[PDB]
């Protein structure tokens, strides 16, 4: 019933990686 | 005048105040603008810090984990338009992890086109429910907040009197503002679009939010589509071509634009600059124009993507042909499905499979618009070139009126599709000509369309016998190949005010059928005169695992009593 | 030295710790 | 990337020492 | 003597009664015994008809479809016996779809050995709930009965008086009978091993069901195991050979049964005729003695059978190689594991694959006693050996303590499996080595085992908090490796005065662990006093797609509650049944709150009233009605009563009464009863 | 004649119809 | 078998001739 | 819930299917 509290759980999972994903990689270019 | 600063497109700024300097006179700054991971910060490293040189960014702006700022007015206190075209996950305006930051005041904020505004784990951020975002922005059902101060309900955030509007929206008077200072400001209900005045008069037909006179283009603050001059324009005179929706710009710039690749060498097509031509078009050496030729390739990288929103799908803007895979994940809340059509496949083929993986709030695919082919030259494991999964409200794939499907090799995956019934699916394996390739278990024959009764039986009633006390309904028997797998007879019974849209029945003795006499029937005593009911019947059957003899459903019937 | 999974403000604090001095530029292109 | 180096498996400083200049 | 007439081994008879003379004359039946489509028969073709000759059948019966009959008590009035070694989905009395069929009349049926008895579809049949299948039957909930008669309920099935037993069963007494005229014998309960004779003694220890004269084997009806001329017998005597659980037999009986297939040729073990010989024997052309040597298999037709009850099993009685494939489908209701282990996998191999689909009941696979090698020659479609669907009660496949597992070629296909749990799973893997073959979606990682947390992760208390009203637990707080999965904590409570065995908590901030002061709990108000419940938690976490982190459980614990101030004394009484002695009796209060010490008693001396004493009784109007300190008190131990003593005559008592569930420390007590009594005068 | 998938009564009255005398017998050996 | 064909295909006379004597 | 009715019926059912199987063929021999 309230499973999209379930999926809106994982959909901020979702948008903490995100931006995570955006500050890991402009450092490593060697 | 109307912009005397500068562009300085979009740079983002990490680890100290240092490089700030680097964007303080610019008027309007081109692209995006995120300011980010300064910890050792303090407040007093920003009252000696304003721009007000700033009005209007184009695409968005993000705060992430800056300590010792408790504010914004300060910094920007006259930003007032975020236009929104590079998006950023349907938001282009990110507060977000800020330690410190209490309030806001961005009173000069008017409008934002196109995007939405995110705000999470902010412990200190008040003033919250006092902003309108209808005032600002149209789909304010995108806008998500949470984990704040606000959250914890303990913030006044009043102003001394009359001033801030208060006004009704869900339960009372709310009222509107950015600080215990700073009113929020409404235009009356005539100077929407272009925006109001101070005492409240309409700004020109060009202006946008704010003007400093009202009706005068030459004395707008904001544009409203395009800057030429001191003049907000409705487009572009001879011989001036648009540049980003907001400009006009002569041959000459844009031309000298190219000359610097030697990121995004431009073109000039339907008098605008612009960066590429689409498919079955060519350059030209004289000015770049996309003249039409005979016979636009998107190339990804590894021919995979992961699409996931509006920053995902500006990046195949326009595409016709894709050398790759597409996996369609949207863990999403909110149908994006227009602004996905305004950007999608426009194209035929796919080289590579497809995939879709638990998105939820896709309803349908009608934004795919003209695909007609798979090639599907990389496949799914385990040899699939279709992918579908975990749909929660996908019922309609496409009308298969029109649209065609074109299946090269690959097979086909579905399962946990509960609103997708069995028809449509048999339906796509007629039309791809691939009927001949699905194994058993293929198809998720207990899971895929199990919400509604879809597929094609349709109950008849016989007879009908109202009264103020009983009800009762005699319909055709439906018999199944197999008589046994009858089991019962599911009845929905409700009363019906509008007409905008329980028990069980034994199954009567079949024995034959010259004269079947088993016209089977349901008393109903609970009955209100002049009452309107709804009531439907469904055919409670035996599941089998081969192809299961459908079952069949009533019509909604709507019966007024005594 | 923490051996395990990794995400949000744990991350966050771990990479500030691993970083301290400048760590990470944004110059993609320029 | 992020969580498939720190989160599927588990990074190492040799490997965020790259996340250093 | 005991069996006047022959053998006459069965045939089944069809579409009209002139094949049934020939099977009069003879006692016992060996096999079945059917008889089915008769249409055109009449009520007139059974009444000069009758066999009382027969009185045990061996393997089962069967009536199937035949007009005109409504009665068995004349076609056979003295069947007794059933030994059910042919069964027939696990019945032996098949009773179907008889149009007419209104009665039965078989009170003569005393022992149905093994088997059960299923009747349905037979509108006319009544005098069925005065049966009680516990004399005759052991398992009586394999019986199925629907479809009747009785189950629109108009017959009265009753007799006149007394004679047939009313045994009360669940609700009332049940009057045993099998027509208006016939009761239901009922032996005594401790004739019930070989039956009892009419006036009710015991048989002889080889007699069954029936005796003719009480303690005689050769005055018997039916043997219990053996019969010899004219005596039952425990065993065959030397050089005699049991035959089909039933007979001795000798050496030439058994000898000449083989010189007839020139079809179960026949040879000779364990003093007993049998068909044929397990693996590592060879036969013997001197007297066909299954001898040991160096070194049974049980080829399929088709290399496939379905099985699904003791019909099917039987045919791989004793069998040790299969040579195909294995396919177990049983739709049931009923545990026949142990029936089904009885004649089932002493066995190593199967060389083709192995199926298991839609079977219910079967909670494991523990019956596959030797079971070790799948050879999987040939597949199941989609390249597997091995299948699994819909098994509503599997849990365990086997300890893998000794049992073993090899597996040659092919996959695993497991789906739909609510009660079984990915731990074993993988353990199967384990000990098949064939790990390093399943793909995607071999198992369903969505419905096996999805109705209990099952698999590693144990959750354990730190503090434990308890109050009369109040109930506080402290925990240690898992976190998955991935932290951000963990949605929140189930926790299931209840009370339990025996010991034989919902809210949820938000999860805290993780945020560190050198000091992770976020120890979760959960505040109870709803307690009874001194009121022991049963409490156990479970992890809420994120379910991934990946091999995903278990999550936890919690033991079941059970702690008991406190007490308080007990309730009102109930129904304070005060006679006085002498001039000092005063009874005063009262009901347990209605909470206790606690185990109860004792009862404080306060009697009070009431004096008369003040007022009588300046009014004129010599004038007319003389009408006379009848009628801290330390009060005298008694602490009432384990009685619900108190007479009290040295009391005066013609005075009123004020009584306070209190129980107490607490003595020694600080007396936790009652809140006050009063009553008020008299004396009788001297 | 009835074109229909048959089971239960129905198939045993329609096999009844269909062989009116004899119709099957019973030695699979004798 | 009975279901096998009478259920599963549907039953001719002639397949229920031999079911006939 | 009520699941082991639906499966009990379709017991029934094989119970029907098997006493069929049983009538079927002691006819066809040839
Ligand atoms: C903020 O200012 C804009 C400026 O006009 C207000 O109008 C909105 O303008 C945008 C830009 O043209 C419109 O989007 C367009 O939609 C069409 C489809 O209808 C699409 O084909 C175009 O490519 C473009 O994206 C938008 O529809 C329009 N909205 C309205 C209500 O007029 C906007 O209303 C202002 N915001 C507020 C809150 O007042
Ligand atoms: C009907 O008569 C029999 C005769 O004794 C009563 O006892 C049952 O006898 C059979 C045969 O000996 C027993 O079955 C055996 O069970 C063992 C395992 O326990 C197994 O290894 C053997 O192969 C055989 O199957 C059965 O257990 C036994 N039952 C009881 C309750 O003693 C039977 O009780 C009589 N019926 C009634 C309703 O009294
Ligand atoms: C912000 O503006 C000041 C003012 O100078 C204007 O902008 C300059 C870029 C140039 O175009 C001048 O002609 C304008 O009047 C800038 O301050 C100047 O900085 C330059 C160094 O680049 C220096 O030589 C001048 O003397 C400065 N002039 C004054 C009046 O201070 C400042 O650099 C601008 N900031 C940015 C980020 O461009
Ligand atoms: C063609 O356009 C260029 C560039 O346009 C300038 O930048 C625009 C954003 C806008 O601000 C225009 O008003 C600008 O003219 C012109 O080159 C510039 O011209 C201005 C004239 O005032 C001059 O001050 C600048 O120095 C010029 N830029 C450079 C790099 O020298 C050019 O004049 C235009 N040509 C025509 C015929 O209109
Ligand atoms: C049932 O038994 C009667 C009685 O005869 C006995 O059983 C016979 C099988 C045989 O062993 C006789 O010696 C026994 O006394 C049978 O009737 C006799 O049948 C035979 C031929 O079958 C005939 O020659 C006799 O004259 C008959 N005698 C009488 C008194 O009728 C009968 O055939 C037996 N039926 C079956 C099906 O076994
Ligand atoms: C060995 O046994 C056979 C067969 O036993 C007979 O059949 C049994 C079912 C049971 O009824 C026994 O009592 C029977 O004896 C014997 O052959 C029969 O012997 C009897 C002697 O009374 C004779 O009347 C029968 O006609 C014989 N049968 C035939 C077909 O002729 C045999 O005599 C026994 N041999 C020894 C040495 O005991
Ligand atoms: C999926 O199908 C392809 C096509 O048959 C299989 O790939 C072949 O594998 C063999 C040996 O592994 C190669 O010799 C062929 O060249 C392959 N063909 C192609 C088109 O790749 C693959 O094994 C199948 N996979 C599964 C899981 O069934
Ligand atoms: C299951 O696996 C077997 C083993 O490879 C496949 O059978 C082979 O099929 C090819 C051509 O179809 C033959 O040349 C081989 O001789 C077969 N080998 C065996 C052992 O049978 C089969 O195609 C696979 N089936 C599926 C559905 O995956
Ligand atoms: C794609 O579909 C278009 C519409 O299809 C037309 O209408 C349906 C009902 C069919 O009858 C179809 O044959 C008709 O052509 C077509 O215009 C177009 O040709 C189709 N393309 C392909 C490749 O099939
Ligand atoms: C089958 O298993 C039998 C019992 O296994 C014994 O105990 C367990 C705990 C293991 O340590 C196992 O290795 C032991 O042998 C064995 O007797 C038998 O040899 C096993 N057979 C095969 C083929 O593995
Ligand atoms: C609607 C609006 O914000 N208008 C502003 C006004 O408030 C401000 O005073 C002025 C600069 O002085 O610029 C303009
Ligand atoms: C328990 C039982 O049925 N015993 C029977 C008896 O009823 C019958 O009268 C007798 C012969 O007539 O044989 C014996
Ligand atoms: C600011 O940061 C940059 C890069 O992070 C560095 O070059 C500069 O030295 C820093 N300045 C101060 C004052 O910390
Ligand atoms: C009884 O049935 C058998 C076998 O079908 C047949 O040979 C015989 O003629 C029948 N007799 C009567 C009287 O129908």
């Amino acid at each position: 019933q309230i499973l999209k509290e379930l999926e809106e759980s994982s959909f901020r999972k979702t948008f903490e990686d995100y931006l995570h994903n955006v500050v890991f990689v402009p450092r490593p270019s060697r | 005048h109307l912009y005397p600063g500068e562009v300085c497109p979009g740079m983002d700024i990490r680890n100290n105040l240092t490089r700030l300097h680097e964007l303080e006179n610019c008027s309007v700054i081109e692209g995006h603008l995120q300011i980010l991971l300064m910890f050792k910060t303090r407040p007093e490293d920003f009252r000696d810090l304003s721009f007000p040189k700033l009005i209007m960014i184009t695409d968005y702006l993000l705060l992430f984990r800056v300590y010792g700022l408790e504010s914004l007015k300060d910094l920007f206190p006259n930003l007032t338009v975020i236009r929104g075209s590079r998006l950023f996950f349907n938001y282009a305006l990110v507060i977000f992890e800020m330690v410190h930051l209490k309030e806001l005041g961005l009173y000069n904020l008017m409008n934002i086109t196109r995007g939405s505004v995110r705000i999470e784990k902010n412990n200190e951020l008040c003033y919250l429910a006092t902003i309108d975002w209808s005032r600002i922005l149209d789909s304010v059902e995108d806008n998500h907040i949470v984990l704040n101060k606000d959250d914890n309900e303990e913030c006044g955030d009043i102003c001394p009197g009359t001033n801030c509007p208060a006004t009704v929206i869900n339960g009372q008077f709310v009222e509107r503002c950015w600080t215990h200072s700073h009113c929020q400001k409404v235009c009356p209900t005539i100077c929407k679009s272009h925006g109001c005045t101070a005492e409240g008069l309409c700004c020109h037909s060009e202006c946008l939010g704010n003007c400093s006179q009202p009706d005068d283009p030459t004395k707008c603050v904001a544009c409203r589509n395009f800057y030429l001059d001191g003049r907000c324009v409705e487009t572009c005179p001879p011989p001036y071509y648009h540049f980003q929706d907001w400009r006009c710009v002569n041959f000459s710039f844009c031309q000298d634009l190219h000359h610097k690749c030697k990121c995004h060498q431009y073109v000039i097509h339907n008098n605008k600059c612009i960066p590429e031509c689409p498919s079955g078009y060519t350059m030209n050496s004289s000015n770049l124009l996309c003249t039409p030729c005979l016979g636009k390739v998107c190339h990804l990288l590894e021919g995979e993507k992961t699409i996931d929103s509006v920053t995902s799908a500006q990046e195949l803007r326009g595409c016709t042909v894709i050398n790759g895979s597409l996996i369609i994940n949207i863990r999403g809340g909110n149908n994006l499905a227009a602004e996905l059509e305004a950007n999608l496949g426009l194209i035929e083929e796919i080289s590579g499979y497809l995939k879709i993986r638990r998105s939820y709030a896709l309803v349908s695919l009608s934004f795919f618009r003209k695909l007609r082919l798979i090639r599907g030259e990389t496949l799914e494991i385990g040899n699939y070139s279709f992918y579908a999964l975990d749909n929660q409200n996908l019922r309609q794939l496409w009308d298969w009126s029109k649209h065609n499907l074109t299946i090269t090799q690959g097979k086909l995956f579905f399962h946990y599709n509960p609103k997708l019934c069995l028809s449509e699916i048999h339906k796509m394996e007629e039309v791809s000509g691939t009927k001949g390739r699905q194994e058993r278990n293929d198809i998720a024959l207990k899971t895929n369309g199990d919400q509604a009764s879809c597929e094609n039986e349709l109950l008849k009633f016989s007879y009908i016998r109202t009264s103020f006390d009983k009800i009762l309904l005699r319909w055709e028997p439906y018999w199944p190949p197999d008589f046994r797998d009858l089991l019962g007879f599911m009845l929905f019974y409700k009363e019906a005010p509008y007409q905008n849209v329980v028990v069980d029945i034994d199954p009567p003795l079949r024995s034959n059928d010259p004269k079947s006499q088993n016209h089977p029937g349901w008393l109903m005593r609970g009955l209100k005169p002049w009452t309107q009911y709804a009531i439907f019947v469904k055919t409670l059957v035996t599941f089998s695992d081969e192809r299961r003899t459908y079952g069949a459903k009533s019509d909604i019937i709507y019966v007024q009593t005594d | 030295f923490v051996n395990q999974h990794l995400c949000g403000s744990h991350l966050v604090e771990a990479l500030y710790l691993v970083c301290g001095e400048r760590g990470f530029f944004y110059t993609p292109k320029a | 990337g992020i969580v498939e180096q720190c989160c599927t498996s588990i990074c190492s400083l040799y490997q965020l020492e790259n996340y250093c200049n």
